[PDB]
């Protein structure tokens, strides 16, 4: 496991800064002719606007500072999200975004020491409410 | 232009091909035929062996034998003859020169994919190979990383859970029923009906009626009921030569077998039943994704309707309040060859590739360190 596409250099600052809690949300893109993941949004998103974050006709990575109280304690803990819409996409870009994930959560993690606390599949992020997304890190 | 090879082989198929191409080149049956007595044969050529469709068409000089039982080699000697086949005859390379892809079936032993990857580097000296899950192929092509995949294919029906692209062996289900189980009953109750098919010939001849006109009932009784009291739902098909049989009910029973093994004597749970039991053996946290992520398959997952009928039933199995989802692309029935395809096409699959120098180095196993 599995394929290391070359994360640009503006991307890797983009994650990095992510990882000092210098920007709170960070989407990344796959390009498939070049065989790179490229940065495609740095924009400052509240969980309340996260869904809106997530396109509906094409498959992104996504990082996101999910800050937030858990019995007694305000975390801010980064979760990661692939967001795959469907057949909107063809079976190439599903293979890579698939093909591509465990590698570039090496690097985020051995170089960045992010602390990525949960890694999240998702159709389209109408999903992504409040109570979802702490059900995901909290279970019961 | 070195282009890497890529075959995913299977109990009842080999599907072939070039990596980069949308769909496998060659697709050919998983059959070695060898003399069927021990003297001289006739019309036995000067050869000691057939394979795939030259095999069959022989049939009545030759023993036939299947090399990969339930997705697992078993006869290794006749592997390398269906392997020798689909280099030479099938897609006209010569193995030396080209990087190879292959597959591999869940619970396969540690053992055999190394004598796989010894094979390929010492009879054909592949300067490079590589070895794939099939099932972990089919989920990624799908696009997810988490979730059940219902693989069914020619001789076994596989249901396997996998988490961020690992394989959970002890929830892998195996029902040693399939494509071949099925043609079978269908030509058996066809000729219940008064037809007759026994008879390789035939045989051939159903695989094509159950592959164009079967379909899985949402209800099964309803349809069962709606047949027996109404000609509504009889499709007529054309046989080769002029006749015209008609098709009623046989057409949804036959599938029906995946869900209700009885129906060929068989005492086992349906293919609903093994995906919860195999859910069920997981975490009690992951099985919320299996469930919301069952992909299918394989040729056997094919029929119309089959996809809603697991919603039914998972959705009856589940806690009432339970997401779940089947998906099944389009594209299921090379699903695994296509995902190996895309793979092994691009340049930064180059650095991933076993080497001839790595295995020397050595050696098969080299296999479990660096494919997963
Ligand atoms: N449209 C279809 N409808 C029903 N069955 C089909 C269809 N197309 C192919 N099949 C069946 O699927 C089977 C072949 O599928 P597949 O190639 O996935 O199996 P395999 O890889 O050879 O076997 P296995 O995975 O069990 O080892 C055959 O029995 C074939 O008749
Ligand atoms: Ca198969």
């Amino acid at each position: 496991q599995g394929v290391a596409f070359p994360i640009s250099r503006d991307a890797f600052q983009a994650l990095e800064k992510l990882s000092k809690k210098q920007l709170n949300y960070v989407q990344l893109e796959i390009d498939i002719k070049n065989e790179t993941i490229i940065l495609a949004n740095t924009e400052n998103t509240e969980l309340r606007d996260l869904p809106k974050r997530i396109p509906k006709d094409s498959a992104r990575y996504h990082f996101f500072l999910y800050k937030h109280s858990h019995e007694g304690d305000y975390l801010e803990s980064v979760v990661f999200i692939y967001s795959m819409p469907g057949y909107t996409c063809s079976i190439r870009e599903r293979m890579l975004y698939s093909s591509c994930k465990s590698p570039l959560l090496e690097i985020v993690e051995r170089q960045l020491q992010m602390d990525v606390i949960r890694k999240i599949e998702i159709d389209n992020g109408d999903e992504l409410t409040a109570d979802f997304l702490y059900d995901e890190v909290h279970p019961k | 232009e070195t282009t890497a090879l890529v075959c995913d082989n299977g109990s009842g198929l080999v599907k072939a091909g070039f990596a980069g191409d949308d769909a496998p080149r060659a697709v050919f049956p998983s059959i070695v035929g060898r003399p069927r007595h021990q003297g001289v044969m006739v019309g036995m050529g000067q050869k000691d062996s057939y394979v795939g469709d030259e095999a069959q068409s022989k049939r009545g000089i030759l023993t036939l034998k299947y090399p990969i039982e339930h997705g697992i080699i078993t006869n290794w000697d006749d592997m390398e003859k269906i392997w020798h086949h689909t280099f030479y005859n099938e897609l006209r390379v010569a193995p030396e020169e080209h990087p190879t892809l292959l597959t591999e079936a869940p619970l396969n032993p540690k053992a055999n994919r190394e004598k796989m990857t010894q094979i390929m580097f010492e009879t054909f000296n592949v300067p490079a190979m590589y070895v794939a899950i099939q099932a972990v192929l089919s989920l990624y092509a799908s696009g997810r990383t988490t979730g059940i995949v219902l693989d069914s294919g020619d001789g076994v029906t596989h249901n396997v859970p996998i988490y961020e692209g690992y394989a959970l062996p002890h929830a892998i289900m195996r029902l040693d029923l399939a494509g071949r189980d099925l043609t079978d009953y269908l030509m058996k109750i066809l000729t219940e009906r008064g037809y007759s098919f026994v008879t390789t010939a035939e045989r051939e001849i159903v695989r094509d009626i159950k592959e164009k006109l079967c379909y899985v009932a949402l209800d099964f009784e309803n349809e069962m009921a709606t047949a027996a009291s109404s000609s509504s739902l009889e499709k007529s098909y054309e046989l080769p030569d002029g006749q015209v049989i008609t098709i009623g009910n046989e057409r949804f029973r036959c599938p029906e077998t995946l869900f209700q093994p009885s129906f060929i004597g068989m005492e086992s749970a349906g293919i609903h039943e093994t995906t919860y039991n195999s859910i069920m053996k997981c975490d009690i946290d992951i099985r919320k994704d299996l469930y919301a992520n069952n992909v299918m398959s394989g040729g056997t997952t094919m029929y119309p309707g089959i996809a809603d009928r697991m919603q039914k039933e998972i959705t009856a199995l589940a806690p009432s309040t339970m997401k779940i989802k089947i998906i099944a692309p389009p594209e299921r029935k090379y699903s695994v060859w296509i995902g190996g395809s895309i793979l092994a096409s691009l340049s930064t699959f180059q650095q991933m590739w076993i080497t001839k120098q790595e295995y020397d180095e050595a050696g098969p196993s080299i296999v479990h360190r660096k494919c997963f």
